[PDB]
């Protein structure tokens, strides 16, 4: 019997949510610290953790030739294929048009392969490249990187590739001590495959419902069709440092002294061109080096498929969750006081130190030099030592000038001084006419 | 310590025989602090250094650090608080061993509140003398330009080697803070003229100073004597 | 003296490892002041009597002058100042069993008169939270987020007596191991400020936060309990009428 | 004949009148005006001053051996001073002398041709029986010299009341050592009642009292010179005297005006010194009497200005200086202290809080004492518990010394209002030093009371 009309009335009646039968639902977040300190020597490291989400819906999916995808192949919309591992569908096939988007071909680029197998797909693609070769002769990312489920949204590449052809360090990059960003640089031509009129039509008339669903066919793994392939080569970029400034993903050069190591990568076909330095402008040639089409040929870059049942375009969803870290490090001080004026002085000196209990909100100790209030004659000086944690310093000095009317007169009243390695607090002058000064070292 | 326990030990041997034990333990246990303050001061470069001295008895210091000390002399003038221990009996001095002084502007800051009224005879505590400042309290004022002309004659005097510290400084128990800058300053009246004082101060134009040699010197001036008044 | 003596080595006894060397010399030094003072009070008949009840431990008063002595908690109430985080803990920490005191062991309290002369200056203005650290002998700093104050009014401390639930502090209930007799806190050379001591019931604060409570205590000043349920030494919980306050204190 | 030279010689005599009969006391010596002495619970002030007396008597007093008579001869020099005077006794002109007694006529001169002591005594005889017998019933004024003082030294009560000292200690009993230390207070009263007075003229010239045998050379040998010239006894008096001797230990400041009162014949705040006064009367020859009714004594001063054959005595003479025929003084001069005391108790302030708040007491007060030249020395003292919180049933007691003075108590209480944050309950300067001082404090916090009462 012609099982068309079961083929067609089957995976028409398929009940599926499209959004959700290729949803990529990141790994999950587990319970943290949004503010920590640690004291080390001299040294405060505070290490901040922000929580934030990504949310896209690619239609062009990563190929990792690491091979079962290719123009009218069928795969299976599951897990598998949201984690670039597709399981294909493979039956006996029907004739099936593909076409090649080369420059200057005409009619020349159409082609109908009569069993369209990857090996038969396959050699129409060599050939058509090939002809255009003798005869006839870009889209970029870059993103931070956080975790290996956001690096993948943020670039649409696997996360393995990366973690393969160059070095990402995630344990250590959750604890501020590295800041890495990636870019992409994902082109020369795509195969495209005719979609079909019915759903059937790809089958051949031995295929029945049955073996569609031995290979894997259901509600919850419904039929794709690959309609196109996009070629080329990629150009994987790494910028690694181990400063701590907010500037450093201005980095993004795609003037600084945080310039650290480099890396880039070239994809070959098989698993590379790996070149490191602690120079920008060797990797930047590299890109336009790697820029060439040649028989330097292109490989398989990405790849667009449709739901069988209704040709709609398959989304992979992919919605987690991420956590930023921000590292930074504080340096204890010193509090100098001078005091080179004709006068009595007295000082009131005020900071809070500052640590996080282990919910991560903050923790005021409040905090005065057991000398406030204290006269003090010239030549009075003095070392008065404020943590790496200090914050919220209160200096002043007055004076006892001695009228009945201003007993005393502040010379210095500084609220919101800087925790610097040397805090210089000079007081001098004459009884009428005090100066005080407050400089950093 | 081999500074500490000369100094303590030299102490030891010093002090009068009636100083209670309570005065003496809290002088040794409060040493380090008055070291300290002396450090601050650049009296002295180190605490071993100022026991040293101590123990040596000899308070000699370099003039750097004492006339950086002498500029709040200089700019206020000094201050001597007295209580009837004020004159009348018999030799017309105020003892040509000098007078033991701080700075006028120490006094008025430490003497008075914030305000700017005289504490209570608190006062007692802060001199660490009790029941001797019930009479009131007095004050020998050498005013900015007695002063000036007194250190151009080269008059002004350090104390030397009980109680007494190195440093220009007094010693003062636990509470550091009532420690003050002590200088030694230069030495026909009588009683009669407190009535000035209850009348007004008692103010003297260029008086007749007393030297380290004993000589009368007649130095411009102001020289007054008054009861603190709040 | 005899007794002294006897004090003197009692206390060696008792008092707890951390108590300094230097605080111990002044807790000996001051004794007999404490003494006297607790004579003046009608608490104990002479200084005799004050050492043998420290070292005997039992603190045992004639009945008269318990009741002379309650007179002006009666009229103004009773006072506990308190931390902020030890505030905290009575609401929050579960092992506290969400009352303020130790449960049926009680809070100890002064008089709130005895509080108000004494933590303010003449002109009614709070002292400076080093002050009163000073006054209240409790570590530098221990109030440095300020300094909260539990109060009974004075309708709850004549109706808590009412009940007899008033409490005179013992030898093994009161400062942790300096404590002395005579429904007195001991306080240094600085003996005046030494307050009367009493024990009051605990307050339950059942289905009560800190949040709550330190939020109320921003807005108003002071968070209150209308006819508080109180715990007797017996442990039962019962309702007292009038008014128990929770505040920070304030000029 | 040696007249001519007698009365050239007595008459080339240089001497002053004043000088040679000058009496000086003993010059007062170091003292303290202001003495401040702590026994147990009291405090002693004594307080003296230096005053000064300056007689001149012209009446002098005659101790008991008396060999002093009208018209006798005697030296002007210190034992006349001291009433044990010098007899120059030579032989003599006949002498008139005269009585006064009433009633006489020309039978009250009698011309005695041997003047000396025992013809003249025997004369006086004659002329006072002879008045008795033929005269006394048919004519007598009462003559009555009064002298009071309180007595502060031998001295000074010699000059107060012109008799020796020596007969006022012998018959009465005078502790000088006790007035000096204000512990006793003594006044003395003389009644002096003159019955009569013998006269005897005065000589025209010095040598007319002289027999002509007599030479200046013998004068001389008696004792007569520029130190100790002659003098002539013109009037003696007789009658007698009455000691009355008024004694107290009372430190009172009205013990002179008690004294007085009673002497004066003035009839009860003096009721009190008079209770506790001794009073001692003596009549001179000794009847003595001490008693505590003072009728007693006045009965004896009445009994006692009788005049029969009890008769009268030698009690006082006048006399002149023979070169002269002046009137002879005797210049009494003398520093003596006069002594008050006054004895203080020491107190005790008895502090009682039964109100319902907290209090605080301000005790202040000052001790005197006197240095070495008797000046004020104030010591300010202050209760040690001052300004200290304070609450029911608080107690004590607060000692003060004998010598305390300026006691100023107030007690305050915490109101706790924001506007009153203390408010007085007491308030008190000058509080009487007092045995006890009970200072209590009660009420309420709104409506506080107090009072210091005293006992």
């Amino acid at each position: 019997e012609d099982h068309t009309e079961e083929i067609n009335d089957k995976i028409y009646s398929l009940n599926y949510n499209e959004l959700e039968v290729l949803a990529k639902n990141g790994e999950t977040i587990e319970n943290f610290v949004p503010k920590e300190g640690v004291k080390k020597a001299d040294k405060f490291i505070v290490i901040e953790r922000k929580k934030k989400n990504i949310n896209t819906t690619p239609v062009d999916i990563s190929i990792i030739d690491s091979d079962r995808t290719y123009p009218a192949a069928l795969q299976l919309a599951n897990k598998g294929f949201t984690e670039n591992k597709p399981d294909a569908v493979v039956t006996k096939r029907n004739p099936q048009k593909i076409h090649i988007d080369l420059p200057g071909m005409g009619d020349k680029a159409t082609v109908e392969v009569n069993d369209p197998t990857y090996a038969n797909v396959s050699t129409a693609i060599d050939n058509l490249v090939n002809q255009w070769h003798d005869n006839y002769s870009t889209q970029y990312t870059e993103s931070m990187v956080y975790s290996k489920s956001q690096i993948e949204a943020a670039l649409n590449v696997n996360s393995k590739i990366l973690d393969g052809t160059l070095g990402i360090d995630f344990k250590s990059i959750s604890k501020g001590e590295k800041k890495v960003m990636i870019a992409a640089y994902k082109i020369f031509y795509t195969v495209s495959a005719n979609l079909p009129n019915n759903p059937a039509d790809v089958f051949d008339k031995s295929v029945t419902f049955k073996e569609l669903q031995r290979k894997g066919v259901s509600n919850e793994a419904p039929p794709l069709f690959v309609s196109n392939v996009a070629y080329g080569r990629t150009v994987f970029v790494k910028l690694e440092t181990s400063s701590k400034s907010n500037d450093v993903e201005a980095f993004s050069a795609l003037y600084s002294d945080i310039l650290s190591s480099f890396t880039a990568v070239v994809l070959g076909g098989d698993a590379h061109n790996k070149v490191v330095t602690k120079d920008f402008d060797v990797i930047r040639n590299v890109i336009k080096d790697n820029a060439t089409f040649s028989r330097n040929p292109a490989y398989p870059i990405s790849y667009t498929s449709v739901f069988l049942k209704n040709n709609k375009i398959a989304g992979v969803n992919n919605r987690s969750e991420y956590v930023e870290t921000t590292s930074t490090e504080y340096t204890s001080g010193k509090i100098n006081l001078s005091h080179q004026g004709a006068y009595v002085a007295q000082y009131e000196i005020l900071w809070d130190e500052i640590n996080y209990d282990d919910k991560g909100k903050e923790v005021i100790t409040k905090r005065r030099w057991d000398n406030n209030w204290y006269s003090k004659t010239s030549p009075f000086s003095t070392v008065i030592p404020l943590g790496a944690n200090s914050r919220n310093i209160r200096i002043m000095a007055r004076e006892c000038t001695g009228l009945a009317w201003e007993w005393w007169r502040k010379v210095i009243d500084e609220r919101d001084v800087k925790l610097s390695k040397e805090i210089n607090v000079n007081i001098s002058g004459s009884t009428l006419s005090p100066y005080g000064s407050i400089t950093y070292k | 310590n081999m500074e500490r326990d000369l100094f303590e030990k030299k102490f030891k041997e010093i002090k009068d025989k009636w100083v209670t034990d309570k005065q003496a333990d809290e002088f040794i246990e409060t040493a380090d602090k008055y070291a300290d303050k002396a450090v601050q001061m650049s009296a002295v470069a180190s605490r071993a250094e100022y026991y040293r001295m101590y123990v040596s008895r000899k308070y000699h210091y370099k003039k750097e650090f004492v006339e950086k000390l002498k500029q709040v002399y200089k700019e206020s003038g000094a201050s001597h608080v007295t209580s009837k221990d004020l004159f009348d009996d018999a030799k017309s001095t105020i003892r040509e061993n000098g007078l033991f002084v701080t700075s006028f502007a120490e006094d008025m800051a430490l003497l008075f509140t914030d305000q700017g009224k005289l504490k209570s005879a608190q006062i007692e505590n802060i001199k660490d003398v009790s029941g001797k400042y019930s009479d009131g309290v007095y004050q020998y004022e050498y005013d900015s330009e007695l002063t000036k002309n007194i250190d151009k004659l080269g008059y002004i005097r350090t104390a030397s080697g009980s109680l007494n510290i190195p440093g220009c400084q007094t010693w003062s128990g636990k509470h550091i803070e009532n420690s003050e800058s002590e200088l030694i300053f230069p030495s026909d009246l009588k009683s009669a003229v407190l009535a000035e004082i209850d009348a007004k101060y008692f103010e003297i134009i260029d008086p007749t100073i007393i030297a380290p040699n004993g000589d009368h010197k007649k130095v411009t001036g102001r020289f007054k004597i008054k009861k603190m008044q709040d």
